[PDB]
């Protein structure tokens, strides 16, 4: 009875919201490596001891497959990597025809016709000079013109960009920070499935730190869950989709190139230099990648036993390898120690349910972001190179169009490199507030 | 907290609005120049002409929410306040219920959404009450 | 209508004084709100760096002129008021005529141009007003 | 008197300005067209509903001569136009010695001796390759050198950058818009010859659609006036002041280029193409504009009656083609299909006061806003090309030459692409708000 | 002969002069860091083709623009206290948080007579921020109280 | 209780130190219908044709030119100005060719014998597909031999070198740095201010006095003069590897030319691009050279020794050496006269100990500005001859240090980068920021 309208200013109320985000990092965490791509365009600290706060009573909807932290994620992933490559030799003077015959010294049969020894007339600093250089090829890269002349691959379709020398690509936890008039707030529910409310909301300042690591088929070095396996899906009904499997234990892989590489400096022009590949010490062997075997099969049997809560308890879970496409795509790629690996991962998606060694190949000119037009060349890396990494979750598509369901089969996929940012962003949601709010009192002006 | 009381009652929330309000501008400045420590950061990041625009972007929208909400409070009468009561009565259409309901045992964010599209009429009407109230006071000022 | 009152008498245009004033910065947000419904220019005229460049001096440049309006009327203690009343006498050489003259028969646009010169001259005389009586509003409450 | 100052903020009070106005097309009309120019730059949405709001008792004086709005339209559509053929196929490489021969096969009289056929060693994608191509060339984009040898002839001036084939130069309407803090004052009244005050004025916050048509000599797919036709002026007086004049009616002309053109591609480096012209398919004929005889000759008589009015009633009143000069000066130019067309306008303006066939002739070397340093290159346009366009305005300047007895000539001018923007932007003014003022009352604190 | 009289001449021109003095210019000190900036806009139309220039280099033009945002924030936020601690529209206000002997232990005639204003601000440099939060939570409790005293 | 209250005041006439950036501005007829120049085109911002002074009375500042920010500003927007101008012209990528160079050896002095190189060489025309055969004289500076008539330019195995535009002047013109809204700069206006420590009698200034952007490596030319004695200005005056920074109370006069009648051959070398070349010279080769009167430096050099020694003893020794290590730009003074660079030595300048002079000069066009080598520019050549006259305002010396720490100390010619000649000018200014808001007891309260 009688009550008035007013006014109050500084309600802690929100609405779902699209912003800006800034990059910060841990900035001792550089130790001085200035010229880490991701270091030195995140340079912007982040706070020692971000907050959290814990909302009791508040109860908010997360949705991780419409959530826009990583459409923005992937635009400045992007972004960066165009800029990093920017300053740089361009290597059209490379593009050349090559006289090119097989590398056939103290080489195993495991690779046998996997180098060429290509030599090829390229400029100097002087116009008016030419010399003869040589550097060994893989074959990926490579491509037959009409059985000695080659060229490569990509003089018809792009321009290629050397890689910065110096510049290192290596993931590093970033950050994103709200502005300020914005706030995240984070879902720590346990056994979450990326969709639906969640009880327990905090808000935080910036996300946790997330390595930008790119890989296709299986993800590496991100988050674990902490009950169980979690398997998360925009539609489980729907084989179109991709069905995001986040695992609660990790399964150590060993991946190595074994061949001592020694690289050479080639002068192309007044400042410019390519790098080529040199020569090899010692004998030739295959680059592979191992997986403990008996921890392999005890994660996959995780994963089916979650998935036959979503397909049924007497229904066939079969897996297979992937099916033909793309190298992108129908390989795993790791990006590790410079050097890119392409890795054939049939041997662990073989079995039906009811140390594997995986060989892998070397490519040096890639196109990362699925673009065409923007190649990079990656320079070689000198010695050996070994990398132990911690795979952490699965990207595996259906199938489907079996008859009457009897079956079922999966086999990995992605390729979409906004999956493997959904893997970690799906527990942050950025909202605006609106501190502005009306509710009646007893009292009179 | 910031959004600390977020989980508290209406009236219980209320105690502590002064908190919300700064965080408004204090952290415009504190993360553009505090933050901003390494004079290499600035430096690089000049060269990155998209992100510097889109950053300005932000900062300058989030002065442009700031003054238009507070432009709102000034033409309502409410300027200088967190806490402001005017004339314009409460209608049981917005909302029917008791005032114990209404400021206690429940929270804002639920608070906001009950009312919903009520909104832009409340605000006109703050809007012309105020237009009143001035022309009173020059009125009688004239009165001597 | 915004602007609708520029053929009314300076009496009868005091009741758009709302209008006016709310399209000042209510007009910067919404245009900006707008091109959230294309999305796709959002992106693509950030690589237009001239363009970029120069909305946001625009931008920017509305805001400081607001600004500065707003703590004029401060300074001569108007803060939060449309209307409002001094101290400050009116000179008869400013303008001679009635007040049957001024807020009848008679337009803003005609009453700017015509006392266009002493417009400076106000305002100093309004900020030494405002000057006088803070500094005895200080002493009367030294006297306590 | 007992008076004093009050203080009132929200005045409806403004001044003469000058502010950067904004671009925005209507929103539907963007449909898929993001390699349309105008659209994917301006795709800011007007309101679907501009308003207009008329002001009782305001006459405010506008000056079309000395506006700000036409010098930022000029502004804005050259750095547009800048910028649509910046990320573009440079044509540098075809900057060689071209071995050429005449075209003569099934040629009309018309063109005999008009188009050329050239063959020239160009690039290829390996640099130790070369290719031999052919391609036809108008004969205004191929200079001889001292006798079978061309070359192009912007090779002594400037490099040449190939429009890019996918985007469109169709002109789409785009409104100004002013920001917050301003607004756009609009003149109704009819018969407004500009510099002077407005009786009807309205406060609108956009600009009617105007079209960026690029043209000389007559302005196609403007306004008409409302009752007649109106003739504005700087300085009517001044002999080199040019001459506007709007139509009430409207001229209707139809232009075509009746060859059946073939386009090839050919690849000239990695990921780069240039696009020639190929053998034509039928016969060759010439380009022309069709414009009705009754039609035009009324159309003028209407003109020439409002020059009456400002020169003396017994004044012979003769037209005459243009003075000679740079071919985009001396006749008509236009875009129609995306192909460069100039016409001799001689059948137009030939007469004494007191179906016409315009030739015209095609161009690929373009230098569309008279700059020295840049040049265009237009692909062709494979078929037949029609378009059917409304001449709305007329570009005349008066020969003077101080000629005694009262005998006017007209001849048609131009090549100032201010004055096109002048006859759109004529009924508009920019001001700005400025809301702060002061009154006596008789009110005191 | 000085002493006599408090005209200043110009915009810092009372910094060499006792606190009290001083206070004689607090508009002037005010109003230039707003007026400024709109100034310092306006005369660039002085030269127009210097503006057209100066929209070639990305850089400069960037970090101008950084400043004068970065301007406007810092004033916003001193503002926001102003109205935070109950003095919004004010140059001079009083407020209800005592003075504490131990942020400074003078006379009212040594501080206003002999210290100026650059002195001042160094003595209690290390009691600002106790003081700026005293003066919230004394705004805090006057807000509350007269929304009791229109209800009852 | 004493009934002391907390009073806000807003408008407090008090700052702090700091550091923003300050924009460039130039005179509105310093345009003098000229654009073409590096200074005019981008600090293009007019200035207030009545600039005032407010003087601080009462007020003791201190100011340190050593860690003064406004410095660091101008080393980096005159690096960035003069990147920004040379961007839209020639690269001259195409010249990057072996050249078949024989000796000048026509009407040659014999100080010239050897200096300038008769180059010949194919580049590229308008079409691709046509070479030419040109001509052209080059400084022997320029050009290095290929393992005795096959040689290249100096700068193909680093950089490319790119053609200043033919048309842009590089001519210094006073330049204000002006103050941002709600920072103001304060000058110390002490007669004898020694720099690093308290000044009485500042000034708040809007903008700067005028400042020319000079370049130069060893003797300071065309700036400000003290008025009383000469100043010795030092970051730390017994730490020799600081620079003791002289400045003169008087200026002496320095006259430069290059006698040599130039013309130049302009060759086109593609579309739309063209090449300055230096062509034949008319009349005889002669050596560029810089005249100083005899008197006047002993009687300069005089006044620094009485003042130097006020550091180092009334009985000690002074003496000055002819400098040493390094390439020419830290050997010779550099000063880019009429737009040519000279590098001229100076060893005739400093040849006494303390107890009319030709400074023979060289040319060199390809110059690699700012101690980079990144990139390259390429000077055109001007034609007629080249005179100038410079007033001489101060000296870059260092010290080499004692050893055995015998009576003797020796002073000898520096060079460095370009901050030195930066703070000679700015020694005198201090950017600060306003602080209005600030708490005082009074006796009210609410
Ligand atoms: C310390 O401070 C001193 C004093 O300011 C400064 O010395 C002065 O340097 C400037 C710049 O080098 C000198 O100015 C030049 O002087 C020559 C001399 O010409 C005289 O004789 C001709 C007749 O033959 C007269 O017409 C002329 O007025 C003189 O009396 C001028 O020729 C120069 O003009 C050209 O360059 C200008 C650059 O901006 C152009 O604006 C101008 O239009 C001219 O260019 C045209 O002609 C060129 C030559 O043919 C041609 O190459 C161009 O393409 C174009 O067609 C200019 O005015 C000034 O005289 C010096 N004064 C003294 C006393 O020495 C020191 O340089 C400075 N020290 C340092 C280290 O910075
Ligand atoms: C998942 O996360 C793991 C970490 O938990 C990542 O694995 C690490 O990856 C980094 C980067 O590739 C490895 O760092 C490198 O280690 C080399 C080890 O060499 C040692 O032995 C030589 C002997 O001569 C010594 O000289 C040397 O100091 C070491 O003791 C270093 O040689 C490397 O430095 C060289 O290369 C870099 C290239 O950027 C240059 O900048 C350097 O100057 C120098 O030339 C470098 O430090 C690290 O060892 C890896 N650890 C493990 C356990 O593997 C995975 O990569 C990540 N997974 C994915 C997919 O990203
Ligand atoms: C004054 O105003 C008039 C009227 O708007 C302009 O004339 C029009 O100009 C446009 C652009 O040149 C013409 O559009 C073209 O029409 C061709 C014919 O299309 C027929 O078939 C389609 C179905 O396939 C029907 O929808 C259509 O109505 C016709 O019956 C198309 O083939 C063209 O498409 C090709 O070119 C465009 C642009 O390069 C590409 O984007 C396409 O992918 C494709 O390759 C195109 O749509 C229009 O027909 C003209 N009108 C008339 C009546 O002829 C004048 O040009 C304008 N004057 C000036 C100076 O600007
Ligand atoms: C207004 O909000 C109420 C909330 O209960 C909702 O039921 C109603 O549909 C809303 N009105 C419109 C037009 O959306
Ligand atoms: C215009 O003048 C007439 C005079 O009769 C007046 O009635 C009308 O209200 C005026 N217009 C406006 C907008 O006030
Ligand atoms: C246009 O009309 C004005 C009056 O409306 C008149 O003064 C002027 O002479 C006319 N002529 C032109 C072309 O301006
Ligand atoms: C003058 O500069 C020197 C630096 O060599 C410093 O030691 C000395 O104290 C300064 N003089 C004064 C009065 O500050
Ligand atoms: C060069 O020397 C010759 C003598 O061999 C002389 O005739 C000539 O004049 C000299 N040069 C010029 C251009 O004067």
């Amino acid at each position: 009875e009688n009550l008035w309208v007013t006014v109050y200013y500084g309600v802690p109320v929100w609405k779902d919201a699209e912003t800006t985000l800034f990059c910060a990092s841990d900035a001792k965490a550089y130790e001085t490596k200035k010229h880490n791509v991701w270091a030195t365009h995140c340079c912007v600290p982040t706070d020692p001891n971000p907050q959290e706060i814990h909302l009791e009573n508040v109860t908010e909807e997360f949705n991780m497959w419409k959530n826009n932290m990583v459409e923005q994620m992937h635009t400045d992933i992007i972004s960066l990597w165009d800029q990093s490559l920017k300053p740089c030799v361009k290597l059209t003077p490379l593009c050349v025809t090559l006289q090119c015959t097989n590398v056939t010294n103290n080489i195993t049969d495991d690779m046998r016709g996997e180098l060429k020894n290509c030599s090829f007339n390229m400029t100097t600093e002087l116009r008016d000079k030419k010399q003869k250089v040589y550097s060994l090829f893989y074959r990926l890269d490579v491509v037959q013109i009409n059985n000695k002349e080659y060229r490569l691959i990509n003089c018809n379709t792009s321009a290629i960009t050397q890689a910065c020398p110096k510049v290192s690509f290596e993931p590093i936890p970033i950050h994103y920070c709200a502005p300020a008039g914005f706030a995240i707030l984070k879902c720590k529910d346990k056994k979450f499935n990326g969709t639906g409310p969640c009880t327990n909301v905090s808000t935080v300042q910036c996300t946790h730190g997330i390595k930008p690591v790119v890989s296709t088929q299986l993800l590496l070095n991100g988050s674990l869950a902490e009950e169980e396996v979690i398997i998360r899906s925009e539609n489980i009904t729907n084989n179109a989709k991709n069905i995001l499997v986040q695992l609660n234990e990790s399964v150590q892989i060993n991946c190595t190139r074994p061949n001592n590489n020694t690289r050479k400096s080639i002068r192309i022009g007044p400042g410019q230099w390519f790098y080529a590949t040199g020569d090899i010490i010692g004998d030739i062997r295959q680059a592979h990648c191992n997986v403990s075997k008996a921890t392999w099969n005890e994660t996959l049997g995780k994963v089916v036993k979650q998935l036959r809560k979503h397909f049924g308890n007497n229904t066939i879970i079969r897996f297979a390898n992937s099916s033909g496409g793309d190298l992108e795509v129908t390989t795993h790629s790791f990006n590790c120690g410079g050097e890119f690996f392409y890795c054939n991962t049939s041997g662990l998606f073989n079995s039906t349910w009811i140390s594997i060694t995986l060989p892998c190949r070397i490519k040096q000119i890639i196109n990362m972001w699925q673009r065409i037009g923007q190649a990079m060349y990656a320079p070689p890396i000198q010695g050996v190179i070994r990398c132990v990494s911690n795979i952490t979750g699965l990207i595996l598509t259906r199938d489907g169009g079996s008859t009457n369901s009897t079956t079922e089969t999966f086999r990995p996929g992605g390729g979409d490199m906004r999956d493997n940012w959904r893997s970690e962003l799906y527990k942050y949601k950025v909202v605006k507030i609106e501190p502005l709010g009306v509710a009646p009192t007893r009292c009179k002006r | 907290g910031f959004l600390g009381a977020a989980g508290s009652t209406m009236g219980a929330a209320s105690m502590t609005l002064t908190v919300q309000a700064r965080n408004l501008l204090s952290g415009i400045v504190q993360q553009q120049s505090n933050l901003l420590r390494a004079p290499e950061c600035q430096q690089h990041l000049l060269k990155l002409t998209v992100w510097g625009i889109k950053q300005l972007q932000a900062r300058v929208l989030a002065v442009e929410r700031y003054l238009r909400d507070q432009q709102l409070l000034g033409i309502w009468g409410c300027s200088g306040k967190l806490i402001c009561c005017t004339n314009v009565p409460w209608n049981s259409t917005w909302s029917n219920r008791n005032l114990s309901e209404i400021w206690d045992n429940m929270t804002w964010l639920q608070w906001d959404k009950e009312i919903s599209n009520y909104t832009q009429i409340i605000y006109g009407l703050l809007e012309e009450s105020q237009n009143q109230q001035e022309k009173n006071e020059q009125d009688l000022l004239a009165l001597d």
